[PDB]
């Protein structure tokens, strides 16, 4: 059998860790529907560094159009779970 | 017998045939000339005293100018 | 086409806002212009029937540390049609980008790269602006007057690393400045 | 002093700068005729040699 | 264009006629005398003006010619000359140090032009290759040794060239 | 496209030549020269020298045409100083400029030939180069970096018997040119290597700032000796050869014809050489004679000043250009009133020519790249400075 | 009358109908220049030399005479200049550089420091009579 | 491709700052392979040094200066990837992988 997508349950924790491991993020405000800018005290420069970390984690590039739509955790999750190059 | 391994010395020996002795310096180096025109009339040579381990720096200053056509005076005339 | 005719005819025909300074001299006819007009002035001189300045001899920078706009960029140009030379100069500073004239004279490409390398002046719309003379990774702009003559780093072979490496300069004997004034 | 290097009285001899041309070659019909005659007569001689060898 | 000119063009192509000419002139120099110099027994020509290894000169009495004016040091385009000087015990103005870095020097002769007493000269020697870099850092004593060795040739050259300078 | 990183690393081709080529099999798509491997900061160093101490830097720019750059620098200084040069000096300067043109063309032509496989003409031409190198040594004491042409004239007068030895050279030089031609000109292989290679139109030559043979190959009659004459070039008869096809074969024929015209000029300089001073008489800019300096207080003072401080040049700026063997060599000199140049921008023809390698070599075979570099006549001393 | 075989300039093709091409280009030029304000020295100068070159082209039927009367190189180089002027006209219309600014200032220097005869100097010689007519027409 | 004009505002400049930071970070794997840093430093440490560099210049208010800094950063990055000058604990200009300072400086030399 073959597969093209990473299970969503496998994606949420991977995005949950990289934000917790990312500095300036106390692992207590990291609810899976959190906004990097509003709920995490991260400026625009920190927010850019988070999408970069997820790109490297899942080994695939994320376009500028969609780099911006990832402003929250739940949003980063959905995109990777449905993107087939994510592996 | 140096002519067999040392071909640079042989060329001087052959060109020495028919040449004129101009002088000898303190080290024993001998100075010859031809007075022809093959390399535009340049026919001044030195046969170093040592048939082995000769070197260009062994020409004394009195004969250096003659050997390089810098002057028409031989080492003898300059020393006098 | 003598320098008397160029000076007079340029005064009559050029738009007045382009040229702020005109020098007629046996050392050379010179037109000083603002940076925003340099590209248009050079396109006029190239295309106009009575000037036909078709060759850009070179572009160079000059550093004047005592000036608010310390860099002077000089365009030496030539008309083979009329057998005449023209000098067009403009001033710049360390952060203001000026217009590139590669679209007018393709020969300007390497000369503008040299100006960026040597002085740090940048050129808008230049297809490939990167250092051309200095070593890769070079820091500074050597033709600036405050850049030291011997630079800041030097290279040597380093046997433990099996490579040539760069380190801060150490001079066995310093450059001796002889102030003869 | 007052003696300076210069031309001799009357100037130096005239010197040529232009390419002096050279017409050296048989060319054309000479070579073609020589080669054709060699081919014909030599092939006849080849026949004679082959007959002797036979 | 014409069967006769077409024929000649074809024959010249097929029989390499212009390639024969290049062979013929190549062979002509084969039998001629050669221009090779049989160094080191034979040498190439030089002139009295030749700029070679620097030397420091003396007066015929044995006194040094140099009076530490430092003109040569000032004019040197490569900054290859270093000089220290002080009053000698007899009151004479003389150098205590005169170094020429032969690896910075460009052999321009400007120093010899600048010297007002014919003390520093570029002599005729050109054969002074070494095995070490430090042997090409000439101090005052090495320079004076060069002057003693080459004095006879240097003096003759200066007499020759005194009519032009 | 695959990339070929070919840098000729020996006297075979230049030596610091480094080229990035994009190929389609054997066809060249794009050529990118990487330069600065001989960048030595000459323009920065000149600003720390007096006007006399900066003069030897010009011998080492196009180090095959040494005296032609000394002339250009001296002319620039004489222009800003408004210094008048004696007639004898002007004739000597022109005589050695044309000798320098032959030295250049002999090397350029025969090094290009050796790179395409003609090994013999290099050896024949370099024995003629040795004879001319002897004339450099007899006037200045150096074979290459003479530093002989100076602001105000020349350093020294000609030694007795030099003009006769130059005349004997001229008597036989046409035969030497004819042999180089007979080796190459008519040869079908030579023509196949150069005909329709590196074609340049006149518009392209003007757009890329081409000069010299690179410009005259395209049919543009432009020589600075005629367009903007200097020294005694206006009293001399010579032709300006121009091409009709703008390929490598026209530029080869022009360089050959230019050596015949250089020979013609040298003969006229020899015959018209007048007596007189070889240095401008003004006593603020030229060294005194050794006898005068050792006998006159005024002369000693001037000698002391000249070799320590150097002369001053009034504050100004100008661009001066000459017809160097490789093209238009220009100097943009900026004076600030002191004894050292404030700025010395050096315009080298090889900088413009090498920049045009990309368009000249487009859609050519890989083995034509060296032929195109040969016809450009690139010396990296002046490209990089 | 004889057709020109070569211009001797690499890349400059011979134009057999140079007269018809030049008349067209000059006529087009004399219409497009009217988009410039009439008081601009650019408009005046362009009209002055375009008219004279057009009058010569109309009068002479042989391109050799056109070349001879104008003295401005071959008819193919006259076409190049005419095309370039039309291109410059289009750019100058789009640029809108016309008019003198309010607080306009311009320094003029006429430096008379002489230079030696022997240093390089461009001395092209006198231009055709129309250049001076154009200039003095601009002055007045 | 060509050098763009000078940024009109800090929004244009910041868009450019973000664009450069993205390019610098995306080349990090290439750098790690060229300098063989797998056992020397982590890729995030490379990211931190780049973001640090950017954060030290957060007080600049002139868009022209920001453009020049971005241009110089782009040039520096291109050299590191294309013409690597390998040094052990140094990539370009970045060091990779009970007494006050006065008494230490005093012990070292007289020039502080
Ligand atoms: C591999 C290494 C080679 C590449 C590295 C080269 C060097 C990199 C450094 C060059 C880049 C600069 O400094 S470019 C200068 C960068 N700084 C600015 O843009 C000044 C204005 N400040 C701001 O916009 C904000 O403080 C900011 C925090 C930026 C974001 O905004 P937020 O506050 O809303 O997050
Ligand atoms: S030859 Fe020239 S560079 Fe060398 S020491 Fe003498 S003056 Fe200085
Ligand atoms: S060598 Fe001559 S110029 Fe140099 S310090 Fe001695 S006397 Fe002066």
């Amino acid at each position: 059998v073959r597969g093209s997508f990473l299970d969503k349950s496998e994606v949420t924790d991977r995005v949950l860790s990289v934000v917790k491991n990312f500095q300036k993020v106390d692992p207590s405000k990291v609810t899976p529907k959190a906004n990097f800018q509003n709920d995490l005290g991260l400026d625009s420069l920190d927010s850019v560094e988070v999408v970069m970390a997820l790109e490297e984690e899942f080994g695939f590039e994320i376009p500028d159009n969609e780099a911006d739509k990832i402003q929250s955790i739940d949003l980063a999750v959905d995109f990777i779970a449905s993107h087939p190059q994510a592996k | 017998m140096r002519c067999l391994p040392d071909g640079n010395l042989l060329q001087t020996k052959i060109h020495n045939i028919g040449a004129t002795l101009v002088g000898v310096d303190k080290f024993g180096n001998k100075y010859y000339q031809k007075l022809g025109d093959t390399q535009y009339g340049r026919h001044r040579w030195v046969e170093y005293a040592s048939k082995d381990r000769y070197n260009a720096s062994q020409v004394p200053a009195e004969w250096h100018g003659w050997l390089h056509f810098i002057t028409d005076h031989t080492g003898d005339e300059l020393l006098s | 086409m003598d320098n008397q005719f160029i000076f007079k005819y340029s005064w009559e025909t050029l738009p007045k806002k382009w040229v702020k300074k005109m020098e007629r001299s046996e050392h050379g006819n010179r037109f000083d212009t603002n940076t925003d007009y340099l590209f248009q002035l050079l396109c006029f001189l190239k295309l106009h029937t009575y000037t036909r300045v078709q060759v850009l001899i070179d572009i160079c920078g000059v550093d004047y540390p005592s000036r608010k706009r310390r860099f002077e960029v000089v365009y030496n140009l030539l008309s083979t049609r009329y057998n005449s030379r023209i000098r067009v100069q403009t001033s710049a500073d360390e952060v203001t980008r000026i217009s590139s004239v590669v679209s007018l004279f393709p020969s300007a490409g390497w000369w503008e790269r040299e100006v960026w390398d040597m002085f740090g002046v940048s050129f808008i719309n230049h297809p490939d602006l990167r250092r051309i003379l200095t070593d890769y990774g070079f820091e500074g702009h050597p033709l600036r007057k405050d850049f030291p003559l011997s630079g800041y780093v030097q290279v040597r072979y380093d046997d433990p690393e099996k490579r040539v490496v760069s380190e801060p300069i150490e001079m066995t004997q310093e450059f001796r400045y002889f102030d003869f004034a | 002093p007052l003696l300076q290097d210069g031309p001799p009285p009357g100037g130096f001899a005239p010197v040529r700068y232009a390419r002096r041309i050279s017409n050296t070659g048989p060319s054309a019909m000479a070579m073609f005729l020589a080669v054709s005659g060699a081919f014909a007569w030599g092939m006849y001689q080849v026949g004679q040699g082959n007959k002797i060898r036979r | 264009k014409d069967w006769n000119t077409v024929f000649e063009r074809s024959i010249n192509t097929l029989f390499l006629t212009e390639m024969v000419r290049g062979l013929s002139l190549t062979l002509k120099y084969f039998f001629d005398p050669k221009v090779t110099i049989n160094y080191p027994f034979e040498k190439g020509p030089l002139s009295p003006r030749f700029r070679g290894e620097h030397a420091l000169r003396r007066y015929p009495t044995g006194e040094e010619r140099c009076i530490a004016c430092k003109l040569c040091e000032a004019v040197c385009p490569a900054q290859a000359i270093t000089i220290e000087a002080e009053e000698r015990e007899d009151g004479s103005r003389r150098t205590t140090r005169y170094d020429i870095d032969m690896t910075k020097c460009i052999y321009c002769g400007f120093c010899q032009e600048a010297c007002p007493v014919d003390a520093i000269v570029e002599g005729p020697n050109f054969e002074f290759a070494t095995e070490t870099h430090e042997e090409l850092l000439y101090d005052k004593e090495k320079l004076l040794e060069n002057g003693d060795r080459w004095e006879t040739e240097i003096a003759e050259n200066l007499r020759s060239e005194s009519l032009y300078r | 496209n695959f990339t070929l990183n070919f840098g000729p690393q020996h006297p075979a081709a230049h030596g610091v030549l480094r080229l990035v080529l994009e190929m389609n099999g054997e066809v060249v798509e794009r050529a990118e020269p990487h330069i600065g491997l001989l960048h030595r900061g000459t323009e920065k160093l000149i600003e720390y020298k007096t006007y006399l101490q900066a003069l030897p830097y010009f011998d080492r720019l196009d180090y095959v045409s040494m005296m032609a750059q000394e002339h250009a620098y001296s002319l620039a200084v004489e222009k800003l100083l408004n210094c008048e040069v004696p007639l004898r000096a002007q004739y000597i300067r022109v005589l050695f400029c044309e000798i320098t043109r032959i030295l250049n063309h002999l090397l350029a032509l025969t090094t290009h030939a050796m790179d395409v496989g003609a090994l013999t003409p290099f050896l024949w031409a370099f024995e003629e180069r040795e004879k001319l190198l002897e004339f450099y040594e007899r006037v200045s004491g150096a074979r290459m970096h003479a530093s002989f042409i100076r602001p105000g004239g020349v350093a020294q007068d000609l030694p007795l018997g030099l003009c006769r030895d130059i005349d004997s050279f001229t008597q036989q030089f046409a035969s030497r040119i004819d042999e180089l031609e007979e080796m190459l000109t008519g040869n079908r292989i030579w023509k196949q290597r150069l005909v329709d290679i590196g074609t340049v139109t006149a518009q392209q030559a003007k757009d890329w700032g081409f000069s010299g043979v690179m410009l005259r190959g395209s049919g543009v009659c432009w020589d600075l000796r005629r367009a903007a004459p200097y020294d005694v070039y206006d009293q001399l008869d010579f032709d300006v050869p121009v091409g009709t096809r703008g390929d490598c074969y026209d530029r080869y024929c022009i360089r050959i014809e230019e050596m015949r015209q250089s020979l013609r000029i040298i003969v006229q300089c020899l015959n018209q050489m007048p007596s007189g001073m070889i240095k401008a008489d003004d006593r603020k800019l030229c060294p005194p004679s050794r006898c005068r300096m050792k006998l006159s207080m005024e002369s000693l003072i001037h000698h002391f000043e000249l070799y320590t401080e150097g002369f001053s040049v009034p504050a100004s700026s100008t661009y001066t250009a000459v017809e160097a063997p490789k093209g238009e060599f220009g100097v943009f000199l900026v004076s600030n009133g002191s004894n050292r140049p404030y700025r010395c921008k050096i315009r080298a023809p090889g900088f413009a020519h090498l920049q045009g390698l990309d368009f000249m070599s487009k859609h050519h075979m890989l083995a034509d790249v060296v032929t195109i570099i040969g016809t450009q006549d690139i010396v990296f001393g002046e490209v990089d400075r | 009358a004889k057709v020109k075989q070569t211009t001797g300039i690499v890349g400059l093709d011979v134009v057999p109908n140079a007269r018809a091409v030049l008349i067209d280009l000059y006529s087009k030029t004399l219409k497009e220049i009217q988009a410039v304000p009439e008081d601009e020295g650019y408009r005046k100068a362009v009209e002055s030399f375009t008219r004279q070159r057009l009058n010569v082209c109309k009068e002479e039927e042989d391109w050799e005479m056109i070349e001879k009367r104008l003295g401005c190189g071959q008819v193919e180089e006259l076409i190049e200049e005419a095309r370039d002027e039309l291109t410059l006209i289009g750019k100058m219309i789009e640029w809108d550089p016309w008019g003198v600014p309010d607080d306009y200032e311009c320094e003029v220097i006429e430096n008379d420091a002489p230079i030696p005869k022997h240093v390089p100097q461009h001395r092209p010689g006198p231009l055709p009579e129309q250049f001076y007519k154009t200039l003095e027409g601009l002055i007045a | 491709i060509g050098v763009p004009p000078n940024s009109a505002n800090l929004t244009e400049a910041r868009r450019r700052v973000f664009d450069f930071f993205r390019a610098a970070c995306r080349s990090i794997p290439t750098i790690m392979d060229i300098y063989n840093l797998q056992d020397v430093v982590a890729p995030s440490q490379l990211r931190y040094a780049i973001s640090a560099q950017i954060r030290n210049n957060a007080h600049i208010t002139d868009p022209k200066v920001i453009d020049l800094l971005i241009f110089k950063g782009m040039e520096e990055l291109t050299d590191i990837v294309d013409h690597a000058k390998q040094r052990h604990h140094i990539i370009g200009q970045y060091v990779v992988g009970g007494k006050t300072d006065f008494l230490k400086n005093f012990y070292t030399s007289n020039y502080f």
